[PDB]
C-alpha cells in the first residue's frame, strides 16, 4: 500500500476488522508488521472510566486490502 | 549479601514484616541518598532517608519496587538493589540483576516466553485437547 | 432469488390466515 | 505461577515494563520492530497477575497476554 | 444503620409515647405497647412493624395518599433495579452494546459517539445511588401514609 | 397395619449393604 | 360482542360504578363525560372498558388508529435522527455536533419527516438504507 | 504441597484457603483434571451416572419408609379429603411443650411433619393401599440402589470398563433408549396399571400373592389375539364408581371417555394405561428406527451429510447445511449436557403445566397446598435446568466446539449472524419491558387516583379463542369443539371422536383448573413471563453465543469458562466471561419464575375459594400484587410463632424469615467485592500472630479472600436459597392455613 490509501482490515482481533483506515506509512525495513492505519473510531484501550482509545494501529501487508488507489 | 546500609529514622510501623519474613523470604532495598531527606514508606508513615547507603527490609517485592518508584525515583535516587533473602541467610540480588534497568533494552539479555505470532493465529481448544499443549505455546 | 424460505414463510403465513378465518368466523 | 506471553506485534514502546509493579518484564533485543526491543518475562515467578502491562499495551490487540494460573504466595502478593 | 435507628423511632413513638388522651387521663398508644414484647424478635419487627403498619400505605389508593402508594411501588422499583448495576459488571454491558451497535452499523445509524458501558465506578456508583434512593424512598412513603392516616 | 419393631431393624440391616456399595463406589472412583 | 363481551350500555358493574364518577380534570362534569364516552366500549363483569387488538375495524378505534398514530410519529422521529446522523457524518465535525446540534440542520432534517416512510421505501428500494455485511465490524468465532 | 486434591497439582500447591475451595468446585469437572483421558473421562462419567441413579433410589426408599414407619398411610386411605399426610416424625430435643403441642397434628400422638409432596395421592392412584406395600416398595429400592452401586462399580473393573467405540454408539444408544427405556417401561406401566392399579382402584387386592391367577379382563387375552379389542373396553367404570371399592365398578382397562373420574377428580386410571399403551407401542417403532449391526436401519451422520434429494441439489435436511453436526453432537460431552438439560426443562415445565390442569393422581386436586407446591417445584426446576443447558451450551462453545469440523453447518451460520440474534433479543425483550411495565403502571396510577375505569385492560382473546376451540362455550366464539357441527368436533369420515363427551364436560363445568377463565391481569402477566423468558434467554444467548471470543476480549476462548475478568484495562471487563453471564441470567431466571408461581399462586387462590373477582380485578395493577396477594396471604405465615404463641406454622415463620437472611447475605457477596475483603483478612492475621497465647497456633493454609468468580457464586447461591426457602415458606403457610 500506500500513504493516505483507505483500506479494509482483515485482522480478526483487531478492533477495526471489515473496516476502513486510511495508511499513514508503510514502514520500508522488513518487519512483520510495516503499515500503520490510522482510523477515527478509537479503541477499548485505556483505563476504566478513561474517556478515549488508540486510533492508530499496526498491520501487515496481508492484513490489510487497498480499497481505493 | 552481608547487606551494608544504615535503617532510615522510622518508628516502626504494624505495616512492616510478619513470620513469612523469618520462616519463607523476605525483601531489601539498598540505595544510597545524597542527603538526609523524607519518604513515606510503603508500610505507612514517614520515614527519614540518612545521606548514605540506606536498607529497608519489606515483606513483598512489589513493596520494594513501589519504594524505588514512587519514593526513590522522583527524589532523582536510581541506584537502588532489591534483594531476596531466604532465612538460612541467602542474599539473591533481584531487581537490577545486569546492572541496566529492565525498561532499557541491554544487549545480552535474551527473550523468555515471546510468542511468535499474534492473539488471533492462536489455536483453538477444540483442537488444542488432552495434552499438556495450552493455546499459547511458542 | 429466495424461492424456498419464501414458500416455507408462506406456508406458516398461510396457516395463520388459517386459523385467522376460524378466528373470525368465515370458517 | 501466572503465565505471562508476548506476542511477536510487539511495538516495543516499553510501556508494559515501565508498568509492571514486581518487576517480571525487561526489555530485550529484538530485529521484528522499528524499535529493535521486544518485550519479555523472565520472572514470571514474581508476577502477581495484575495485568498492569495489558492496560499499558497500545497495540491493538495486545502482544502482551496474562493468563492467570496456580496460585502461590507470590502470586497472590501476601506479604504474610 | 439510619433505617434501624428510624425504624426504632417509628416503632418507640408508635408503641410507648404517641396516641391519644382520654377525657379521665389514660394514654391510648397508637399501636397499643407492642414494642416491649414484638421488637425483641426479628419476626416481631416484620409481623408488628413493617407488615402491620404498611397496611396504610398499601390501602392508600383512591384518597388523599394515593401518592405515598404509588411512590412507595416506584421506590421498590428503584431499589430492585440498582441491583442490576450493583450485581454485575461492565464486561458484559460493553459485549452487549457490542451487537447493538452491530444493528445501528447495519442501517447506517451508529452514532459517532461510540456507546460504551459505563465505567466500573461508575456502575457502582449508578447501583448505589439507585439503592440508596430507592430505600428511603420506600421508608418516605411507608412513614408518611402511615403516621398520616393514624396520626 | 402398622410397621413393627422387627421390620425397622430389617430395614437398618437391609441398607447396612447399599452403605458398604455406595464406599465400594466412592473409593473406586477416588482411584 | 367477542370473547363473551358486552358492551359498557348493557353492563350493571358499569352503570353502577359510572353513579360514582370521581373528576380527573377541572371540569365541573369531567367524570360524567368520561364514562358517556367509555360507554360505547365493550365492558366485562368488573364494568371496565376492556380492549380487544383484533383488527376488528368496528372496534378499530381501541387499538388500530392509535397503532397507526404511534407509528407515523415515531417512524418520523426515528427518520429525522437517521437523516441526522447520515448528515452530520460527511462534516468531520460529528462528535462536536452530537454533543452541540447543528440546529438550521436539525429543523431541516425535522421537517421532511412527513414523509417519512415513503423515502424508506425508496431506500429499501435503493440500497441505501442497510448497511453490507463487509462494511461493518464483527468479533471472531 | 498437600495431597488434596488429587486431580489438580495446581491446586495442591496452592499454599492458601483457596485450596480448599476451588477443589470443591473442580471435583467434577473431570476433564480438567491431570491426567485425564478420553476413556477414563467417559467410564468415570458413567460410574457418576450409576452413583446418581443410586442415590435417586434410595431417596425414594427414604420417603417411603418414612410414609411406612412414622406417616399415617393406612388412616389417609381410609379418608383422603379430611386427614393430613404425614411425611415422617419430628425428633428436636430444642422444641418447647408448646411446639411439640403444635405439631402433634394429623391424627398423631407425637410432633410430625404434613406431607406436601403428593405422594400419598400417587401411591394411592397406583394401587398401594398398606403400610406393607409401601415398605416392600421401600426395600426394592434399597435392592436397586444396590445394584445401581455394584453396576457403578463394576463399570470401572478393568474386565468391565466399556471402549470409547460403545460409549460413541448413538445409534444404538437411541433404539435402546426409545424401545428399550421409553417403550418397554412404558409398556410395564399400562402392564401395572391394568393388573394392579386399576384393579385395586375397584376395591380387587391384586398382591405379588395372587397376580399369576387374577385375569386383568373377565375374558380376558382372548380378545386380542383376534382384533377384537373393543372387548377391553366396553363397560367403562361407571360416574358412579367410588374409588377403591366395587360400588359402580365397570370392568373396562382400556378406555378413551376424556375427561376427569367424577369422584377422584383425577383422569381415568383405564385412559391413562390407554395412553402409555400408545406411547409404548409408538415409542417401539420410533426405537426401531436407527442402523445399529444388522444392516437394516438409519444412520444419523449420513443424514446429516446428505446432499441429495432424489436427484435435487440441497444444502442437506430441509436444504440447510448439517456436515459434521452428527460429530459435533456425538464428540462433545458439553453439547449433549445443554441439548438433555433444554429438553429436560422443557418437559419438566410441562410436566408443572399438565399436572395442574390434568391432576393425574387420586384426590390430589382437592389437595391444594401439594398442588401448589408440586407446580412451583417443578417450574424452578425447569428453570434451573434450563439456565444449566445453555451454560453447558456456552461450555461447549468455549471448550469443544472445532470450527473445521463444523465449517459451512447450521452452527457456523448463527455463529456468523449471532450479532443479529443477539441484538433482536435485545429488540423483544425492551419491546415487551417497556410496554409490560407501562401499562401496569398506568393501570396503577389511574386505580391511584380513583379512576379503574381507565385502565387500559386488554382480553387475551387469542388464547380464550384457543380454549374455545377446546371446547369451552364460555366465550361464545361458536368455533371448533365449541360448536356440535364442526367437522372437528363431529370428526365427519371415522366419526371416532369418543373422547369428546369426557372432555367436554371438563372444559365447560368449572369446578376444575382446566384451561382455567383468564382475563386483562392474565394478558398482562403472560407479557411478563413472554419479557421473563426473552430477556433470560438473551442473557444466556449473549453469552453463549459470544463466549469464544468479543470485540473487547477477541481471545475469550483461551482464557476458558470461568475467569474472573481480563483487568481494568480496556476501559474495564468486569463479568465479561460466559460462567458470568450465567450469572447474570440466573437472577432473571429466579425473578421469571417467581413471577410464573406468584401468577399461578394467586389466580388458584382465587379459584379455590371461589372469589375469583379478587385475581380478575385486582391483578391488573401492582399494588394488588403486594396487598391483596403478598401482604395478605402472609398474614397467616407471620403469625406463626407470636408472643401469644406458637402454630404449627411456626417452621414456615422461622423458614420465611431464614430465607430472608439468607438471601440478604448473598448481597454482600454480590455487592461487596474483593480487595476490601482481602485487606481486612490481612489485618486479622496481623492481629492472630501478635497476640499472645494465640501465636502458639497457626493456620496451615494461609487465610485469603474469597476469589472474584467464587464470591460470584457464593452470593448468587446464597440468594437462590434464600430465594426458594422464601417462597416455599410462604407458598406452604399461605395455601395449608387455609385451602
Ligand atoms: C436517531 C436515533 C436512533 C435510531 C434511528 C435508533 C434505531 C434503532 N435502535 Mg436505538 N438507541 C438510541 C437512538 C436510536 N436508535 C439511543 C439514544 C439509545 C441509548 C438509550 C439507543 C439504544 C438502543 C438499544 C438498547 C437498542 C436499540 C435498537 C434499535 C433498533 C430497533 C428499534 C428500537 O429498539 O427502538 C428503541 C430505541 C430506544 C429505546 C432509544 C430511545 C430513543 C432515543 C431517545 C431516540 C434518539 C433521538 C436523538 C436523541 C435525537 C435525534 C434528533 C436529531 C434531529 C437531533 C433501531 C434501528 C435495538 C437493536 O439492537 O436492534 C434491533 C436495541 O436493542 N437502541
Ligand atoms: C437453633 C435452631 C434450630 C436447630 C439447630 C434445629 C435442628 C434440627 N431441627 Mg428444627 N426448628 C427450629 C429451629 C432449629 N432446629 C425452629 C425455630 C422450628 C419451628 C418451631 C423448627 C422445627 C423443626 C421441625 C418440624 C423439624 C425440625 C428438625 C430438626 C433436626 C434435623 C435433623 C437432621 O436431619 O439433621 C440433618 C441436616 C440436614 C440434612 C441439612 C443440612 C444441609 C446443610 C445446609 C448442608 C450440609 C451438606 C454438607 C456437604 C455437609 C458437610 C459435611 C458434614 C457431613 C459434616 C435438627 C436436629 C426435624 C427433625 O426433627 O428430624 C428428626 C423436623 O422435622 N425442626
Ligand atoms: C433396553 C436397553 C436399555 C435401557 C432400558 C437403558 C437405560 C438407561 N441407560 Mg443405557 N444404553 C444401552 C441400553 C439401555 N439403556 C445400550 C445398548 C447402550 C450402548 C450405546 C447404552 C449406553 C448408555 C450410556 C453411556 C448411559 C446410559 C444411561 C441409561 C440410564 C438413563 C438415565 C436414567 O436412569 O434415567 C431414566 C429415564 C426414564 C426412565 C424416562 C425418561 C423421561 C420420560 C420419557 C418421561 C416420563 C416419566 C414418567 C412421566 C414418570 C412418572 C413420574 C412418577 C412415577 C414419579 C437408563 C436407566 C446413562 C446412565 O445413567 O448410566 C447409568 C448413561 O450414562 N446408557
Ligand atoms: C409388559 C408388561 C406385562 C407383563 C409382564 C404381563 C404379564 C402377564 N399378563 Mg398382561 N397385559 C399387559 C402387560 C403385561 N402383562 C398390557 C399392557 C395389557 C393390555 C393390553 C395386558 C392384558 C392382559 C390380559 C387380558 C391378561 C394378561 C395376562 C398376563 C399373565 C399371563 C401371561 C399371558 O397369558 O399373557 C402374565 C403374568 C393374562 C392373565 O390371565 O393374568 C393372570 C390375561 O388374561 N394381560
Ligand atoms: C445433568 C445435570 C448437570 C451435570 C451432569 C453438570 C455437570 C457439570 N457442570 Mg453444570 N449446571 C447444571 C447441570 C449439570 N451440570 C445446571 C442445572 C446449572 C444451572 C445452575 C449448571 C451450571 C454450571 C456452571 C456455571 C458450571 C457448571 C460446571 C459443570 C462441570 C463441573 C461441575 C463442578 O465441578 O462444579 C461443582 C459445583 C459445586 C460443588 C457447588 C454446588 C453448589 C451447592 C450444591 C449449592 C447448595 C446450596 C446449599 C448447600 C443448600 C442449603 C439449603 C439449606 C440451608 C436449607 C460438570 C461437567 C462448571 C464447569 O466446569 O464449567 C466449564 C461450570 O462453571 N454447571
Ligand atoms: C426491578 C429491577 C430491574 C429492572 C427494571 C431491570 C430492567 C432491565 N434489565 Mg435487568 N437485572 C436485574 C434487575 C432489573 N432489571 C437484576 C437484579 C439482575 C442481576 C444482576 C439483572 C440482570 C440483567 C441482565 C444481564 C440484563 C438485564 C437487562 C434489562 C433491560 C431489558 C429491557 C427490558 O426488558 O425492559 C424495558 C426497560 C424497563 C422496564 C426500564 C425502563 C423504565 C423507564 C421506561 C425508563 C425511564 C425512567 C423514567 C422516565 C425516569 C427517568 C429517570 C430520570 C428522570 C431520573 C431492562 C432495562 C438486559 C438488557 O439490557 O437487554 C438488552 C440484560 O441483558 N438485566
Ligand atoms: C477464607 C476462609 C477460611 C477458610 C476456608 C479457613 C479454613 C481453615 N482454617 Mg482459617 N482463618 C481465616 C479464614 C479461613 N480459614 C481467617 C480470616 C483467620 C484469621 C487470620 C483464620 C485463622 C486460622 C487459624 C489460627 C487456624 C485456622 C485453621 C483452619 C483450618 C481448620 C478450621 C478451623 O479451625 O475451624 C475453627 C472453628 C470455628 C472458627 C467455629 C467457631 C467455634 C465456636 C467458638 C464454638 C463452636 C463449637 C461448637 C461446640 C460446635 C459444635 C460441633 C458439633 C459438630 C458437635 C481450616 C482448613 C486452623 C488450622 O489451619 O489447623 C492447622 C488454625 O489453627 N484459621
Ligand atoms: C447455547 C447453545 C446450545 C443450547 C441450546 C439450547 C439450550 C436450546 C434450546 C431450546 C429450546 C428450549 C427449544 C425448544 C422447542 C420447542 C418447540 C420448537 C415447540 C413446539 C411446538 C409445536 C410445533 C407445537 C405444535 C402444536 C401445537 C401448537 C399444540 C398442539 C399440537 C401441535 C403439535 C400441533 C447448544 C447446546 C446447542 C450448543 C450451541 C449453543
Ligand atoms: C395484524 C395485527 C397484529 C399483528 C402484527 C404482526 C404479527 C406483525 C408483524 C411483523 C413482522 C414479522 C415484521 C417484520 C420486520 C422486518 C424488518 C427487517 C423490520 C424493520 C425495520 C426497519 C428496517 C426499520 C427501519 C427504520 C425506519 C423505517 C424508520 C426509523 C428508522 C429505522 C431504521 C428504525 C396484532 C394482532 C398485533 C394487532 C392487530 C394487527
Ligand atoms: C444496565 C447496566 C449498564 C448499561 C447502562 C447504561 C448504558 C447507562 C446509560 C443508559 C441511558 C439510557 C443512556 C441515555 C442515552 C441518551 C443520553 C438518551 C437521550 C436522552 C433524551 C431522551 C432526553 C452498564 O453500563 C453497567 C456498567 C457496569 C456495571 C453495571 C452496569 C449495568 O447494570
Ligand atoms: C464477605 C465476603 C468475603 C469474606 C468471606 C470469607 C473470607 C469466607 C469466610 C467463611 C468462613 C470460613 C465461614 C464459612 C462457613 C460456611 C457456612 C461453611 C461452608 C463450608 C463448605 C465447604 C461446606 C470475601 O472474601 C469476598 C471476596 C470477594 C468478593 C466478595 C466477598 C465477600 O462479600
Ligand atoms: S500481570 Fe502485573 S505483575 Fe504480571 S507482568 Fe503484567 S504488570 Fe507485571
Ligand atoms: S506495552 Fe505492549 S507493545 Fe509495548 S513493549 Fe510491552 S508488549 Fe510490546
Amino acid at each position: 500500500v500506500q500513504r493516505g490509501s483507505k483500506v479494509r482490515i482483515l485482522r480478526p482481533e483487531s478492533y477495526w476488522y471489515n473496516e476502513i483506515g486510511t495508511v499513514a506509512s508503510v514502514d520500508q525495513s522488513g518487519i512483520k508488521y510495516p503499515v500503520i492505519v490510522r482510523f477515527d473510531k478509537v479503541n477499548y484501550t485505556g483505563f476504566s472510566g478513561s474517556a478515549g482509545g488508540v486510533n492508530t494501529n499496526n498491520f501487515a501487508l496481508s492484513e490489510v486490502e487497498e480499497v481505493s488507489a | 549479601t552481608t547487606l551494608t546500609g544504615q535503617p532510615p529514622l522510622y518508628g516502626g510501623s504494624t505495616g512492616g514484616l510478619l513470620s513469612k519474613a523469618d520462616i519463607e523470604e523476605k525483601y531489601a532495598i539498598t540505595w544510597t541518598s545524597p542527603k538526609e531527606q523524607v519518604f513515606e514508606m510503603p508500610t505507612a508513615g514517614a520515614a527519614v532517608m540518612r545521606e548514605g547507603e540506606n536498607l529497608v527490609y519489606l515483606a513483598r517485592k512489589e513493596q520494594c519496587l513501589a519504594l524505588a518508584a514512587q519514593q526513590l525515583r522522583p527524589r532523582k535516587i536510581n541506584d537502588y538493589k532489591i534483594y531476596r533473602i531466604f532465612p538460612d541467610g541467602e542474599t539473591v540480588l533481584l531487581h537490577p540483576k545486569d546492572g541496566v534497568f529492565p525498561e532499557k533494552v541491554n544487549q545480552g539479555r535474551e527473550a523468555v516466553n515471546t510468542v511468535p505470532r499474534s492473539i488471533g493465529q492462536n489455536p483453538n481448544p477444540a483442537q488444542l485437547k488432552f495434552s499438556g499443549k495450552k493455546p499459547y505455546d511458542p | 432469488t429466495y424461492t424456498f424460505r419464501t414458500f416455507w414463510a408462506v406456508l406458516l403465513l398461510a396457516i395463520n390466515f388459517l386459523v385467522a378465518a376460524y378466528y373470525f368466523g368465515i370458517l | 505461577a501466572h503465565t505471562v506471553k508476548i506476542y511477536d506485534t510487539c511495538i516495543g514502546c516499553t510501556q508494559c515494563v515501565r508498568a509492571c509493579p514486581t518487576d517480571v518484564l525487561e526489555m530485550v533485543p529484538w530485529d521484528g520492530c522499528k524499535a529493535g526491543q521486544i518485550a519479555s518475562s523472565p520472572r514470571t515467578e514474581d508476577c502477581v497477575g495484575c495485568k498492569r502491562c495489558e492496560t499499558a499495551c497500545p497495540t491493538d490487540f495486545l502482544s502482551i497476554r496474562v493468563y492467570l494460573g496456580a496460585e502461590t504466595t507470590r502470586s497472590m502478593g501476601l506479604a504474610y | 444503620c439510619i433505617s434501624v435507628v428510624i425504624f426504632h423511632f417509628s416503632w418507640k413513638m408508635q408503641s410507648d409515647v404517641w396516641g391519644t388522651v382520654a377525657p379521665d387521663g389514660t394514654v391510648s398508644h397508637i399501636t397499643g405497647g407492642n414494642f416491649a414484647q414484638s421488637a425483641i424478635t426479628i419476626n416481631g419487627w416484620l409481623r408488628d412493624f413493617l407488615w402491620a403498619q404498611a397496611s396504610q400505605v398499601i390501602g392508600s389508593y383512591g384518597s388523599a395518599l394515593s401518592a405515598y402508594g404509588l411512590l412507595f411501588l416506584g421506590a421498590h422499583f428503584v431499589w430492585a433495579f440498582s441491583l442490576m448495576f450493583l450485581f454485575s459488571g461492565r464486561g458484559y454491558w460493553q459485549e452487549l452494546i457490542e451487537s447493538i451497535v452491530w444493528a445501528h452499523n447495519k442501517l447506517k445509524v451508529a452514532p459517532a459517539i461510540q456507546p460504551r458501558a459505563l465505567s466500573i465506578i461508575q456502575g457502582r456508583a449508578v447501583g448505589v445511588a439507585h439503592y440508596l434512593l430507592g430505600g428511603i424512598a420506600t421508608t418516605w412513603a411507608f412513614f408518611l401514609a402511615r403516621i398520616i392516616s393514624v396520626g | 397395619m402398622a410397621l413393627t419393631d422387627t421390620q425397622v431393624y430389617i430395614a437398618l440391616v437391609i441398607a447396612l449393604l447399599p452403605a458398604v456399595l455406595a464406599f465400594r463406589l466412592s473409593a473406586e472412583l477416588y482411584k | 360482542d367477542v370473547a363473551g363481551l358486552v358492551p359498557c350500555k348493557d353492563s350493571p358493574a358499569f352503570q353502577k360504578r359510572a353513579a360514582a364518577a370521581v373528576n380527573t380534570t377541572a371540569d365541573p362534569a369531567s367524570g360524567q363525560k368520561r364514562f358517556e364516552r367509555y360507554s360505547q366500549a365493550l365492558c366485562g363483569e368488573d364494568g371496565l372498558p376492556h380492549l380487544v387488538v383484533d383488527g376488528r375495524l368496528s372496534r378499530a378505534g381501541d387499538f388500530l388508529i392509535p397503532s397507526a398514530l404511534f407509528l407515523f410519529i415515531t417512524g418520523w422521529i426515528g427518520w429525522v435522527g437517521r437523516a441526522y446522523l447520515i448528515a452530520v457524518r460527511n462534516s468531520g465535525e460529528a462528535n462536536e455536533k452530537e454533543i452541540i446540534i447543528d440546529v438550521p440542520l436539525a429543523i431541516k432534517c425535522m421537517l421532511t419527516g412527513f414523509a417519512w416512510p415513503l423515502a424508506a421505501l425508496k431506500e429499501l428500494a435503493s440500497g441505501e438504507l442497510t448497511a453490507k455485511d463487509n462494511e461493518i465490524t464483527v468479533s471472531p468465532r | 504441597a498437600t495431597k488434596f486434591p488429587k486431580f489438580s497439582q495446581d491446586l495442591a500447591q496452592d499454599p492458601t484457603t483457596r485450596r480448599i475451595w476451588y477443589a470443591i468446585a473442580t471435583a467434577h469437572d473431570f476433564e480438567s483434571h491431570d491426567g485425564m483421558t478420553e476413556e477414563n473421562l467417559y467410564q468415570k462419567i458413567f460410574a457418576s451416572h450409576f452413583g446418581h441413579l443410586a442415590i435417586i433410589f434410595l431417596w425414594v426408599s427414604g420417603s417411603l419408609f418414612h410414609v411406612a414407619w412414622q406417616g399415617n398411610f393406612e388412616q389417609w386411605i381410609q379418608d383422603p379429603l379430611n386427614t393430613r399426610p404425614i411425611a415422617h416424625a419430628i425428633w428436636d430435643p430444642q422444641f418447647g411443650k408448646a411446639a411439640v403441642d403444635a405439631f402433634t397434628q394429623a391424627g398423631a400422638s407425637s410432633p410430625v411433619d404434613i406431607a406436601y409432596s403428593g405422594v400419598y395421592h400417587w401411591w394411592y392412584t397406583i394401587g398401594m393401599r398398606t403400610n406393607g406395600d409401601l415398605y416392600q416398595g421401600a426395600i426394592f429400592l434399597l435392592v436397586l440402589a444396590s445394584l445401581a452401586l455394584f453396576a457403578g462399580w463394576l463399570h470401572l473393573q478393568p474386565k468391565f470398563r466399556p471402549s470409547l467405540s460403545w460409549f460413541k454408539n448413538a445409534e444404538s444408544r437411541l433404539n435402546h433408549h426409545l424401545a428399550g427405556l421409553f417403550g418397554v417401561s412404558s409398556l410395564a406401566w399400562a402392564g401395572h396399571l391394568i393388573h394392579v392399579a386399576i384393579p385395586e382402584s375397584r376395591g380387587q387386592h391384586v398382591g405379588w400373592d395372587n397376580f399369576l391367577s387374577t385375569m386383568p379382563h373377565p375374558a380376558g387375552l382372548a380378545p386380542f389375539f383376534t382384533g377384537n379389542w373393543g372387548v377391553y373396553a366396553q363397560n367403562p367404570d361407571t360416574a358412579s364408581h367410588v374409588f377403591g371399592t366395587s360400588q359402580g365398578a365397570g370392568s373396562a382397562i382400556l378406555t378413551f371417555l376424556g375427561g376427569f373420574h367424577p369422584q377422584t377428580e383425577s383422569l381415568w386410571l383405564t385412559d391413562m394405561a390407554h395412553h402409555h399403551l400408545a406411547i409404548a407401542v409408538l415409542f417401539i417403532v420410533a426405537g426401531h428406527m436407527y442402523r445399529t449391526q444388522f444392516g437394516i436401519g438409519h444412520s444419523i451422520k449420513e443424514m446429516m451429510d446428505a446432499k441429495d434429494f432424489f436427484g435435487t441439489k440441497v444444502e442437506g435436511p430441509f436444504n440447510m447445511p448439517h456436515q459434521g453436526i452428527y460429530e459435533t453432537y456425538n464428540n462433545s460431552l458439553h453439547f449433549q449436557l445443554g441439548w438433555h438439560l433444554a429438553c429436560l426443562g422443557v418437559i419438566t415445565s410441562l410436566v408443572a403445566q399438565h399436572m395442574y390442569s390434568l391432576p393425574p393422581y387420586a384426590f390430589i386436586a382437592q389437595d391444594h397446598t401439594t398442588m401448589a407446591a408440586l407446580y412451583t417445584h417443578h417450574q424452578y426446576i425447569a428453570g434451573f435446568l434450563m439456565v444449566g443447558a445453555f451454560a453447558h451450551g456456552a461450555i461447549f462453545l468455549v471448550r469443544d466446539y472445532d470450527p473445521v469440523q463444523n465449517k459451512g453447518n447450521v452452527l457456523d451460520r448463527v455463529l456468523q449472524h449471532k450479532e443479529a440474534i443477539i441484538s433482536h433479543l435485545s429488540w423483544v425483550s425492551l419491546f415487551l419491558g417497556f410496554h409490560t411495565l407501562g401499562l401496569y403502571v398506568h393501570n396503577d396510577v389511574v386505580v391511584a387516583f380513583g379512576t379503574p375505569e381507565k385502565q387500559i385492560l386488554i382480553e387475551p382473546v387469542f388464547a380464550q379463542f384457543i380454549q374455545a376451540a377446546h371446547g369451552k362455550l364460555l366465550y361464545g366464539f361458536d368455533t371448533l369443539l365449541s360448536n356440535p357441527d364442526s367437522i372437528a368436533a363431529t370428526a365427519w369420515p371415522n366419526y371416532g371422536n369418543v373422547w369428546l363427551p369426557g372432555w367436554l364436560d371438563a372444559i365447560n363445568s368449572g369446578n376444575n383448573s382446566l384451561f382455567l377463565t383468564i382475563g386483562p391481569g392474565d394478558f398482562l402477566v403472560h407479557h411478563a413471563i413472554a419479557l421473563g423468558l426473552h430477556t433470560t434467554t438473551l442473557i444466556l444467548v449473549k453469552g453463549a453465543l459470544d463466549a469464544r471470543g468479543s470485540k473487547l476480549m477477541p481471545d475469550k476462548k483461551d482464557f476458558g469458562y470461568a475467569f474472573p475478568c481480563d483487568g481494568p484495562g480496556r476501559g474495564g471487563t468486569c463479568d465479561i466471561s460466559a460462567w458470568d453471564a450465567f450469572y447474570l441470567a440466573m437472577f432473571w431466571m429466579l425473578n421469571t419464575i417467581g413471577w410464573v408461581t406468584f401468577y399461578w399462586h394467586w389466580k388458584h387462590l382465587g379459584v379455590w375459594e371461589g372469589n375469583v373477582a379478587q385475581f380478575n380485578e385486582n391483578s391488573t395493577y401492582l399494588m394488588g400484587w403486594l396487598r391483596d396477594y403478598l401482604w395478605l396471604n402472609s398474614s397467616q405465615l407471620i403469625n406463626g410463632y407470636n408472643p401469644f404463641g406458637t402454630n404449627n406454622l411456626s417452621v414456615w415463620a422461622w423458614m420465611f424469615l431464614f430465607g430472608h437472611l439468607v438471601w440478604a447475605t448473598g448481597f454482600m457477596f454480590l455487592i461487596s467485592w474483593r480487595g476490601y475483603w482481602q485487606e481486612l483478612i490481612e489485618t486479622l492475621v496481623w492481629a492472630h500472630e501478635r497476640t499472645p497465647l494465640a501465636n502458639l497456633v497457626r493456620w496451615k493454609d494461609k487465610p485469603v479472600a474469597l476469589s472474584i468468580v467464587q464470591a460470584r457464586l457464593v452470593g448468587l447461591a446464597h440468594f437462590s436459597v434464600g430465594y426458594v426457602l422464601t417462597y416455599a415458606a410462604f407458598l406452604i403457610a399461605s395455601t395449608a392455613s387455609k385451602y
